[PDB]
């Protein structure tokens, strides 16, 4: 198979150097062994009958922050990744993984719960349990599905196909029979009333998912060509076009400070709408036009203009209206950002309230109260998170002692640049002396009582035998957590065990045997 | 008609009524029927007397007393015309019969 | 000669003397002429920085970036980049059975134009302004050739606020 | 087909309990079996989105930041000087302390990249002005006065490089 | 009983509004009453002119609480004071009961934890406590 | 909140009862 | 007439054929599906004429 | 709440805390709002508050930065340990699948027992060879460069965030006045057939005037290379080192980085750190320190009395630099750190 090896790696590149564009992404590893080297597409005319097999290349409006992330996903991904792409990924490792996904989708069918319900925490509608979904069991039950919409050149992940699982983004189908509908818009599942509603024409149609579905002769027609027939569809009683448009909302969030919502009721020139036109009963068409009619008086909305985005703030405190112009909201799949208004940024306050520490030590963390990195923390510490930090002061600690070893004078440095906690109202002979402090010191080793002294030492100590005690491999991941002041990883722990290595590996290599896994381990 | 005036005009066209601001520098025809129309929908002209007419003979107001049982017979005869709106859509359904524009 | 020149004192010293006056929002000829040059200030200071934020945090830069904006951006509209020119206005009635216009020129000049005022010159009927049948069409024609003369009353980069007031 | 035992044997036929129609008593259920679990490990974060006829319904788990430092104030404080002529009072206060200190950091940057490199400075300048000049002197002070006061056009003729 | 008080306030800087909160404050216990928070609200453009005590426009504007409990006859002089102090603009009281509720205290609870606040005034030790005994 | 709605408890998630299928598959 | 008469008997042949050592059915009914598609389009063309 | 006692003691911090107008760029964007609702223009007043024209060109220089964070990350997470607790996972589920098949079930408890016994075993004898001086200092002398050359773009990752859309701005003069002296220098050297001469003028000014950098989107038209016919007729093998292509496609080893040695990571820091101080020495840049910069260091205080070669000695050498260099690498937003460690 070693000759093998050479005789896939060598077409290997024949295949990525003819069908990436972007190899010096992909194989940086040498620039100088040849130019910048691209690959560029030309027109072609196409037979009749051998294109039919073919995809369309967009079925959608794509924005620039997508278009990178897809090309990288396309080429790049697995270039760089350990496992690799897909393409040229052994069957063990695939394997491997599809083991693990199918422990973590059992575990979810084992709760009975729903699809919507697990993702989300107030969830509007529920639908079906997962013994029941189809589109979860066809992933469960078949491992190249996994596959299919993953491209090639990207990693296979437990958590990419999971996604597809719990929900399904999957667009239109970009076969050659599909019609490409253009007006496709997708509103909020608040606005909706009854999901037995007719079909709106102009708004996005589930045809889609499925060119099979959306290959009859009205979708042809619409697309292709014009019309030339007016076709009478059959209409609705006044009273049942109301009683599928019907909402209904929360008596509380009526209050004249939110104007997110009183603003969906009112036309663009300024003028309220019916309870019809708002799709509402009569009391709360009732508790809103007070809300209006006071807060065009408090002047959050106006009398009679054009409603502006402004006007569509909603009220609250300054740090909700602070906080969201600073807070800048950036993706974990990729880096950019999120514009405002581009996203729904979330927060529970219940949440976050009962997820606080109801075990807490105000004297414990008088020491490191002054001391700060971030600017403020929302967490209530435990005892052991606090101790982290305590050695965090003794290690700085340490080290301007051997500085002042070496001959630097470390009150020097502490007058000019220690930054207080306390900082008072910035003019003009504050700032340059301020903006120099930035940074935040423990303070001296030497001055402190014992008692003071021992609790950074002690502290030490007690991190000192985990880290030994904790592998040498994920150092990193220690130095992760080290910052953010998280000591699960740091709290490890083997147990004992009577059996020898021998009796081990025959008994573990012995069972991959049987799922395949020829390759034994080696440790 | 002064340069402090004209700040003076702007600020109260804003708050006091509508504006926009072309991007362009011209004026798209029919841009300003529709967006009149729009207020004239928004506003019911069904419920502000102006709306109704244009010839002032007609305009002239009569007592309220007069006024209220006027509002009872056009409500009715405008539930006459939104059931037939509905009859005759009804019926071209059922016959599935079509109108070709040509 | 920076080259051979050590430490000196900088001409734009002198600034500290004069009492700066706020500048007016109506002049934007001069507002655009600072950002030509700061933009060359900044962009040497951070190509050679590299863009690292440790040297904008003192407060002077970022004080003047936020001013290059509103000097850059025309604090008169896009539309117009030397000076203020009074916009132009044009206001219909329409209460009036007949048609109206009145102007509020760039100059502090009014008119005031009516279908009467045309029909006074041509020495017909009472009644005609009403109807108007030619009285709509005589006016679109008075407005041509009431450009033809090239007033200057209007202003150079010509605008507009077109008004329409009754219904 | 398609059939096994285990499922038969596993079930066990009972009767329905409140969970299974009313919503409350079956909130309760699910909120006791979220606490153990974390949906990021089994999805890691993104939109969590799903769609139905034309309706959406997102929960994103994204990475909020917050940055902050005190020199972005601007001494921008409310004073009733959001508009109006006042407003410009309120930008050239500092606008001369905040130009002259600028004017003052590029001279310590550029002069320091200057004293520390004179000698390919020197060096860099008169292997060009030998194949304009070749076999001839080259007054460095001198010769260094037509680097800058030539013209845009004429300076890229002979360096083949623009700068002003 | 409880009343809730709004006002608009010429924006200007924190020593304005404590001027004008000392002012309501004592003019309140002069009398007799309590008071059970003073808070801001935000700065907005405002979709109208105002004028102010200066015979002034103003198109950017403050909104202020000043929740106190008093007479139903000492409110009136409440507002006068506000509409005739320089700050304050336009007035006026209402009645309310969500106030000591859940998401109008969690909300007003984990207000100490925000970033934008400073440190020192995180008592930690607050927190623990207002929990414990906001527990069903 | 721009997006509201209330929790209708009164609605009960499963049906009691059957019905014709609206959307089945095939022809069974 | 000519033409499509002729068309039709070769646009399908290279068909049949292509579903012949197919043994699924489903790609069997969208290439159809998908040939009537980039067919119609022909006669969007033909109507934009005279 | 206020006594008469303090009624003239209130702190304004209460109220409005200084961290806003001096910390905060809130109150500059209400400024420049309102400063136009007067003017009467109102699409501006959107655009000071989203500036999307700004933040498009950030992402332009996030997302390949962000493109390269990850990569780095998998390999140290990679590691040998995290494989076996992978492989421990998949060994569970063809236990149940084969008592479930084979229908012993009820021996399961007896054998999921002894599973456990055996890798804990697996996990200290894991120890064993990382306890060694040998294999100890040849797996930081990796896993550390890759920490390196992460961290440094972490920093351009976070400097990046910090600036704001006003200095963005000034960029997009640039750019505008860059392009005009490319213009001069080259300058001075039937209704269908009108709307098409406004596309191909629409289409070449702005791929020229587009306000984002180039990425692996844009640039791909220039290089006029054709990477196909450049090959037509090639053998590779010749061109090509035959261990070159072996290692690539062995892509549990991560390559292209930038700073592949210790000598080379400093040339990076000396050409920062001038412009930074005056003095390289005394600068507070330097009191930084981790627990886990200085635990191993005093490991390594503990293998240099041990016996060693003198490679082995250089490695001490080696890694004792990355060791202090780490705790001096300032750092940020741990927290959003935290689940890029977790997710990937």
């Amino acid at each position: 198979t070693s000759e093998q090896l050479r005789i896939k790696n060598l077409n290997a590149l024949k295949h990525e150097l003819k069908n990436n564009p972007l190899f010096d992404r992909a194989f940086p590893e040498y620039k100088g062994k040849k130019p910048e080297t691209t690959v560029v597409k030309k027109q072609e005319e196409l037979d009749f009958i051998r294109s039919l097999g073919l995809k369309e290349r967009i079925n959608k409006n794509i924005s620039l922050e997508e278009a990178e992330h897809q090309n990288f996903k396309q080429f790049v991904e697995g270039f760089r990744s350990p496992s690799g792409p897909l393409k040229y990924m052994d069957h063990e490792e695939k394997q491997k993984i599809n083991f693990l996904i199918d422990q973590k989708l059992e575990e979810l069918e084992a709760t009975g719960l729903t699809r919507e319900e697990i993702l989300y925490d107030n969830p509007t509608h529920t639908g079906l349990p997962l013994n029941q979904d189809p589109f979860f069991q066809y992933i469960k039950n078949n491992y190249t599905a996994r596959e299919v919409l993953l491209k090639p050149g990207e990693e296979y992940t437990v958590q990419k196909i999971i996604d597809l699982a719990l929900r399904q983004d999957i667009g239109a189908d970009p076969s050659q029979s599909a019609a490409k509908l253009k007006n496709q818009k997708v509103y909020h599942a608040s606005k909706m009333g009854l999901p037995s509603s007719r079909k709106n024409p102009n708004a996005f149609d589930n045809t889609s998912y499925l060119g099979a579905t959306s290959s009859t002769s009205e979708h042809y027609i619409k697309e292709l060509v014009r019309p030339d027939r007016k076709n009478h569809e059959i209409p609705l009683t006044k009273a049942q076009t109301r009683k599928q448009s019907i909402r209904k909302i929360n008596y509380f969030d009526i209050h004249w400070r939110n104007t997110e919502l009183i603003t969906q009721f009112v036309n663009n020139s300024g003028c309220i709408k019916n309870k019809i036109q708002n799709r509402l009963t009569r009391p709360q068409q009732k508790k809103i036009a007070r809300t209006i009619r006071l807060s065009r008086e408090m002047l959050l909305m106006p009398f009679r203009g054009y409603i502006k985005p402004s006007d569509k703030k909603s009220l609250t405190t300054l740090q909700e209206d602070v906080e969201n112009t600073v807070r800048t909201a950036i993706n974990i799949e990729t880096g950019h950002i999120y514009i405002k208004g581009s996203v729904n940024e979330y927060r529970n306050v219940t949440k976050e309230f009962e997820n606080l520490n109801d075990n807490f030590d105000a004297k414990r963390a008088e020491q490191s109260k002054d001391y700060v990195i971030d600017g403020n923390s929302q967490k209530l510490e435990t005892t052991e998170e606090l101790t982290l930090l305590e050695a965090r002061m003794h290690s700085a600690q340490l080290k301007e002692k051997q500085l002042k070893d070496l001959g630097v004078d470390t009150q020097a440095i502490r007058e000019k640049y220690q930054a207080s906690p306390k900082n008072p109202q910035l003019t003009i002979d504050n700032i340059l002396s301020i903006q120099t402090k930035q940074y935040i010191y423990p303070p001296e080793f030497e001055q402190l009582d014992k008692k003071n002294q021992d609790q950074f030492k002690e502290s030490f100590s007690k991190f000192q035998e985990k880290i030994n005690q904790v592998p040498v491999d994920k150092f990193a991941s220690l130095l992760v957590h080290e910052k953010a002041t998280d000591a699960t990883e740091f709290s490890n722990k083997i147990q004992e065990s009577d059996i020898s290595l021998q009796e081990s590996l025959e008994y573990v290599n012995q069972i991959r045997s049987r799922g395949g896994l020829s390759t034994p381990l080696k440790i | 008609m002064n340069p402090i005036q004209f700040s003076q005009f702007v600020v109260n066209s804003i708050t006091k009524h509508y504006f926009k601001e072309v991007a362009q520098g011209a004026l798209r025809p029919g841009q300003v029927r529709r967006e009149v129309k729009s207020v004239y929908k928004d506003y019911n002209p069904l419920k502000i007397h102006i709306f109704k007419y244009k010839h002032p003979r007609m305009l002239e107001i009569p007592m309220p007393g007069h006024q209220r049982r006027a509002e009872r017979v056009e409500a009715q005869r405008r539930r006459n015309r939104e059931q037939i709106n509905f009859f005759c859509r009804y019926v071209l359904a059922k016959q599935g019969k079509t109108i070709p524009y040509n | 000669f920076f080259y051979e020149g050590y430490v000196w004192n900088h001409s734009l010293n002198i600034i500290h003397d004069i009492q700066l006056n706020y500048l007016d929002k109506n002049s934007n000829a001069i507002a655009i002429k600072y950002a030509k040059t700061l933009n060359i200030m900044s962009s040497l200071y951070r190509n050679l920085t590299f863009k690292k934020f440790d040297f904008i945090k003192i407060w002077y830069w970022y004080y003047l970036y936020y001013i290059k904006n509103i000097y850059f951006k025309n604090l008169i509209n896009k539309n117009n980049n030397y000076v203020f020119e009074k916009p132009n206005i044009f206001v219909f009635n329409i209460k009036s059975k007949q048609i109206r216009l009145a102007v509020l020129t760039s100059k502090n000049y009014v008119y005031n134009l009516t279908v009467g005022k045309i029909l006074s010159s041509l020495n017909i009927k009472e009644k005609s302004k009403k109807k108007s049948n030619k009285g709509e069409r005589l006016f679109s024609e008075y407005l041509e050739n009431f450009f033809k003369n090239k007033n200057i009353r209007f202003g150079t980069k010509k605008l507009a606020i077109i008004k329409l007031k009754y219904f | 087909s398609s059939i096994d035992i285990r499922k038969v044997l596993n079930n066990k036929y009972r009767d329905s309990e409140s969970s299974d129609f009313y919503k409350k008593n079956r909130e309760q259920l699910v909120s006791r079996i979220k606490q153990d679990m974390d949906v990021d490990s089994y999805t890691g974060a993104t939109t969590r989105r799903t769609q139905f006829q034309q309706y959406y319904q997102d929960q994103p788990s994204l990475g909020f930041v917050y940055p902050m430092n005190p020199g972005r104030g601007a001494f921008m404080e409310p004073d009733c000087r959001f508009t109006g002529n006042d407003f410009m009072e309120k930008i050239n206060t500092h606008f001369a302390t905040a130009i002259t200190s600028s004017y003052q950091d590029l001279d310590k940057v550029v002069k320091i990249q200057v004293n520390d490199s004179k000698k390919n400075i020197e060096q860099n300048l008169e292997k060009l002005f030998r194949e304009k000049n070749p076999n001839k002197e080259f007054n460095f002070d001198k010769e260094y006065a037509r680097y800058l006061k030539l013209d845009s056009k004429k300076f890229k003729k002979e360096y083949g490089y623009e700068t002003d | 009983p409880l009343y809730e008080l709004i006002v608009l306030a010429r924006a200007n800087t924190a020593k304005a509004t404590t001027s004008l909160v000392s002012s309501v404050a004592q003019s309140i216990l002069e009398k007799g009453g309590n008071v059970r928070n003073t808070t801001i609200l935000g700065d907005r453009i405002l979709n109208r002119t105002v004028k102010g005590n200066d015979d002034k426009k103003h198109l950017v504007g403050r909104y202020v609480q000043i929740l106190y409990d008093g007479n139903p006859q000492m409110m009136g002089q409440i507002e006068k004071a506000a509409r005739e102090s320089n700050e304050g603009i336009r007035a006026k009281t209402f009645k309310i009961k969500d106030f000591y509720s859940d998401a109008q205290l969690f909300r007003r609870a984990l207000k100490q934890t925000s970033p934008v606040y400073p440190s020192y005034l995180n008592d930690k030790s607050y927190l623990h406590q207002l929990k414990q005994i906001a527990k069903k | 909140v721009r997006n509201s709605k209330a929790a209708q408890h009164q609605i009960r998630s499963r049906n009691f009862f059957e019905v014709d299928p609206i959307f089945p598959d095939g022809k069974d | 007439q000519i033409l499509p008469q002729m068309e039709q008997s070769i646009e399908i042949s290279m068909l049949q054929k292509q579903f012949q050592e197919i043994k699924s059915e489903e790609l069997k009914q969208d290439l159809i599906r998908a040939y009537t598609r980039r067919r119609i389009k022909d006669l969007a063309n033909q109507f934009s004429k005279l | 709440w206020i006594n008469q006692q303090n009624v003239n003691n209130i702190n304004p911090d209460s109220i409005m805390p200084a961290t806003i107008y001096d910390e905060t760029d809130y109150y500059l964007k209400l400024h420049e709002q309102a400063f136009l609702f007067e003017q009467g223009r109102l699409e501006e007043m959107e655009k000071v508050s989203l500036e999307t024209e700004e933040i498009q060109y950030k992402n332009s220089v996030l997302m390949p930065i962000y493109q390269d964070v990850i990569s780095m990350i998998k390999h140290l997470k990679s590691t040998e340990s995290f494989k076996l607790e992978k492989e421990f996972q998949a060994a569970k589920r063809i236990l149940i699948e084969d008592c479930r098949n084979m229908q012993i079930e009820d021996q399961l408890e007896e054998k999921m027992a002894k599973l456990e016994k055996a890798f804990n075993t697996l996990r200290k004898a894991q120890k064993e060879k990382f306890d060694q001086p040998e294999n100890q200092l040849e797996f930081l002398h990796e896993h550390l460069l890759i920490l390196y050359n992460m961290l440094r773009k972490w920093g351009e990752y976070t400097n990046m965030l910090k600036i704001p859309a006003t200095v963005v701005r000034d960029i997009l003069h640039e750019r505008q006045v860059m392009l005009e002296k490319k213009k001069l220098i080259r300058k001075q050297n039937a209704i269908e057939n009108l709307m098409l001469q406004f596309e191909k003028k629409a289409e070449e000014e702005l791929n020229a005037e587009f306000h984002i950098e180039k990425n692996s989107l844009y640039g791909n038209d220039k290089n006029a290379v054709d990477s196909r016919d450049f090959y037509k007729g090639i053998d590779l093998e010749n061109v090509f080192p035959r261990a070159l292509i072996d290692n690539s496609f062995d892509f549990t080893k991560l390559s292209g980085l930038p700073f592949q040695n210790v000598k080379e990571a400093l040339r990076n820091e000396e050409k920062i750190e001038l412009l930074r101080g005056e003095d390289p020495n005394n600068s507070p840049r330097k009191f930084e320190t981790a627990l886990i910069v200085e635990v191993f260091k005093l490991k390594s205080q503990q293998l240099r009395a041990a016996s060693l070669t003198r490679a082995q000695q250089q490695k001490l050498n080696d890694i004792d630099t990355l060791l202090d260099l780490i705790g001096e690498i300032k750092v940020e937003e741990p927290t959003f750190l935290l689940k890029i460690w977790k997710n990937f």
